[PDB]
């Protein structure tokens, strides 16, 4: 687990849908 | 699901 | 400990149980803190916990004989600010001065009076709104609180305050 | 108009420390608590957390799900999801109660929408902060509890 | 017509909504200006800072057609600004000590005069309080309401007639009489 | 800017930090602006005690032979408001060929006011003059040399 | 008082001693 100060924006990857 | 305000 | 007075005061004004709080209701009534000052740079804050709509507020200083029953400023006893348009009132006459303030903002009164160039500064969220008035008349002045209709607001004497004055020196109220 | 809710939201995020801490919670696992006396109308923490799209968060939901990982995750708007499970903030601990003393609101600032956490009344110090969390058993413990989170 | 922000007279990085009264800004400095011009008379029209985040400003004022719109507001002498930081007044890239600073929630009033003859000024308010003169003896042209923006701030631009800050002090016409 | 009346009432209650009183390079004492005055601004207020004509006939005879200095302003043709003995500083108000003030009669209910207004813009430090036989000494570029 | 006043005047004004 990593603490943030701030909101970040999720950075999908190619496979991020695939089963 | 999640957690919401409305 | 200062508080707010519980018998210098309007009586339709609702005062909470640590007397630190208070609900106005109806037209323009007010109460004043139980400690004044006469001399010195002196510093409290005011922070304007609900304020509905058709609600207002004029807040600053007051001398003894300001009128109970009539709004902040009505008098020469007092000088306010009033939530609506930000402007500064002083014996019923209103003069631009600053934006307006309502619910959730931190309000700070700053007072100072020298042994002998006097002068009345508000600050809103720790951001000095310059200088309302200054050679006002000489006096006691005490921490005051008009309200119009039921709005809520909170007062801090010190000495801790959520923005203390970067720009200037003084004391905090609850000193007296 | 954004009123007030800068300076607050700026002020929150400079002492959001001194406001809680962290413990297990009397209600389910973790909990946030009062560090300190909390006024009412006062923004305590943000829930912060990585943005994800919708089908994002019900792929990671499942994959959440089947190593037990319980819901860390509130809704910013229609379209995104704050997603807090592998990485965030403390808010991510507040549990749901029937007996509120925290809500949960949106506020809209021209970089984006932040989930803020304010208090509905004064909250002493020691209390455990809760929320509504409007989506299973509850178990907040308070008087005349709904029994349910649905 | 109508008095609004300029469709096409403006830096493409600038946000405008639709109803082109409110402009966020975008990195550096860049103009936008409005669609009527003033070449004669007193005029006046206000701005409201919606969202002035820290590491945010604005200069705000009065530009002719030939003010840059990829430098901020008093860059070229084609302009007269008024900076939220520090209250300082630039021109020709120049800035000096004028008023102090203004931020979010402040209601900035704006007042020119273009005088003929039987001399033309620049005035400033902040808040319904007059600011004292900025500039005396302006060159002389036609002169557009002109918005600049540092980074993502918002700003609210009220053409007239109804200011929430009407001057008693001075006599105009409202922008929104073109 | 609003009715007189209303203006009159705010200018009574600030007329203090508007003027000062000093040395004038017109004559005797002068009036001086405290601050920066925008043009058709209430400056401050001419009082005295208001009496008619004949009165004020007598009382100016009865000052110069007592040797006191004479302080008064005629209102209207009937009447004189005599700032001797419970005057202003209004009362050293100069006259100039120049002015920067105006004096003007306001009718209003409880009486007339004589109230000092200016012309124009006025820069703190200057001198408050209007206008009302000795030699003028307002200085005053193509000065009309001549009073009374 | 900072205000004008109204004189009043006597009956005998007017008169000479
Ligand atoms: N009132 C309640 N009754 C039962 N479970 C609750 C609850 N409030 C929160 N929870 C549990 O807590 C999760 C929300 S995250 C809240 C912190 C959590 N208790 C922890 O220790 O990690 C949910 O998945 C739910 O299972
Ligand atoms: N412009 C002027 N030139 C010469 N004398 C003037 C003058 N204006 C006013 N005075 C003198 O001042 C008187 C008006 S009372 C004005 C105040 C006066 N300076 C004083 O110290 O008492 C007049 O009687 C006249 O004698
Ligand atoms: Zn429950
Ligand atoms: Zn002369």
């Amino acid at each position: 687990f990593k603490e943030l100060d701030e909101n970040v924006e999720y950075e999908e990857r190619e496979s991020e849908f695939d089963i | 699901r999640t957690k919401q305000t409305a | 400990r200062v508080l707010l007075a519980l018998h210098d005061r309007a009586p339709q004004l609702k005062i909470s149980d640590d007397r630190l709080t208070v609900v106005g209701e109806k037209g323009y009534s007010m109460v004043r803190a139980s400690h004044g000052v006469r001399k010195g740079a002196w510093y409290f804050e005011i922070t304007v916990d609900e304020m509905p709509p058709d609600t207002a507020a004029r807040l600053g200083w007051s001398q003894p004989l300001g009128n109970l029953q009539a709004p902040l400023g009505y008098d020469k006893f007092s000088y306010s600010w009033r939530s609506k348009k930000g402007t500064k009132f002083h014996q019923s006459i209103g003069k631009h001065y600053s934006s307006g303030y309502g619910q959730g903002d931190v309000l700070g009164f700053y007072i100072n009076l020298p042994e002998d160039s006097s002068e009345i500064i508000f600050y809103k969220n720790g951001v000095n709104q310059g200088v309302a008035y200054k050679d006002i008349f000489e006096g006691v002045y005490f921490p005051a609180i008009s309200l119009y209709k039921s709005c809520t607001v909170s007062i801090n004497f010190g000495p801790c305050f959520k923005y203390p004055p970067k720009d200037l020196t003084y004391r905090p109220m609850s000193d007296m | 108009p954004l009123g007030s809710k800068s300076s607050q939201y700026r002020k929150m995020k400079t002492e959001w420390k001194s406001n809680v801490y962290l413990a297990r919670s009397r209600i389910q696992g973790l909990g946030l608590y009062a560090a300190r006396d909390i006024e009412k109308h006062t923004m305590v923490i943000e829930y912060i957390g990585t943005i994800i799209r919708n089908e994002v968060a019900n792929r990671k939901e499942k994959l959440y799900e089947s190593q037990n990982r319980g819901v860390y995750m509130f809704r910013m708007d229609n379209d995104h999801v704050i997603d807090a499970t592998l990485t965030g903030g403390p808010a991510r601990y507040i549990n749901h109660s029937c007996a509120p003393n925290c809500v949960a609101e949106v506020v809209t600032f021209e970089r984006g929408h932040k989930i803020i956490i304010s208090s509905s009344r004064r909250i002493q110090k020691g209390e455990e902060l809760c929320y509504d969390y409007k989506f299973i058993p509850c178990h907040c413990g308070a008087v005349n509890c709904r029994k349910w989170m649905n």
